[PDB]
């Protein structure tokens, strides 16, 4: 119910063009729901969010972990929907803090798609490092691993 | 001949270590691995607030 | 008097939640807890801000210096509650500010129990080549080390 309330109520943030709440509330409903229940709107709202953050020289450094959030959502995906995600943002990958981004999933895609762990955790092991994990993070982790699981755990 | 001649011989030590604290060099580049990450990882997010 | 009110005042700003002014309304509530030398209180206020600041991205690289702040505050608090308040705080211990906090505080907190000052008054300077120290922190370890000293002869 209170994703509903942000939901609903991003739709008057929305229809006021109260831009700051209504990325956030969405931000609130994705983050979470991603993970529990709903997986066709994680990647919708990132994008949603994604395509007018591109656009103001205010929002577009923003983006970066919103399209983020965008790819390292699997959906009991195995594939590269994020590097599809790759080949359309503009993300002029010499800017290297978007490999934080797409090469840490340009490492990983293939280890899951090659059902493989050593790469895979290997990831975080240097990640972790050079950027402190938080719970919703560590959680997206336990899920593509559990993706994992799923391709390797008898 | 009727010669066995079985012998030995001895070793000249490289060079480049007057002290073994130059290693120290790599505690110091561990270090600017410590103290890089944090800039840039507070940068963005403090761009995101 | 002043201690007093800046308490009152942050539980005003508690009241509406304005959260942050009432830590820099406990930050001269606790760090004057220090040469008011009420450490059992000192201990008492950074604990229930900064467990819940490891959920905000908004303090969570300032959040392990507030655990500095409820470590090194010691009434000689020599009881593992250092040991696991640091833990409690889930710490990754290879953090390279907590190696500023965690063994930082093993080696001034394993000498006092070595009952040896010398290597921590070099291990303080050795703090000091890699985070120079200020008024509220040098003060409180001055007082600690008198108690080490004080220690040291009995």
């Amino acid at each position: 119910k209170a994703i509903a309330h942000y939901e609903q109520s991003a739709d008057y943030y929305k229809g006021e063009e109260s831009n700051s709440s209504a990325n956030k509330c969405l931000l609130k409903v994705a983050g979470y729901a991603a993970q529990l229940e709903q997986y066709q709107k994680a990647i919708d709202i990132y994008e949603q969010v994604g395509t007018s953050a591109m656009d103001s020289p205010l929002l577009k450094y923003s983006a970066k972990d919103y399209f983020f959030k965008a790819a390292l959502c699997h959906f009991c995906i195995d594939m590269l929907n994020a590097k599809l995600a790759v080949q359309k943002y503009e993300e002029l990958f010499p800017a290297f803090s978007d490999s934080r981004e797409c090469k840490l999933m340009k490492k990983l895609l293939e280890a899951h798609e090659e059902q493989n762990v050593d790469s895979y955790t290997e990831s975080v092991k240097e990640y972790d490092s050079i950027s402190r994990l938080d719970q919703w993070l560590t959680t997206m982790l336990l899920r593509i691993k559990k993706t994992i699981q799923g391709d390797e755990e008898d | 001949m009727a010669e066995d001649a079985d012998m030995r011989n001895e070793l000249e030590e490289m060079q480049r270590r007057a002290d073994q604290l130059a290693d120290e060099s790599l505690e110091s580049t561990r270090r600017m691995l410590q103290l890089v990450e944090e800039s840039k990882d507070a940068g963005i997010r403090t761009l995101v607030m």
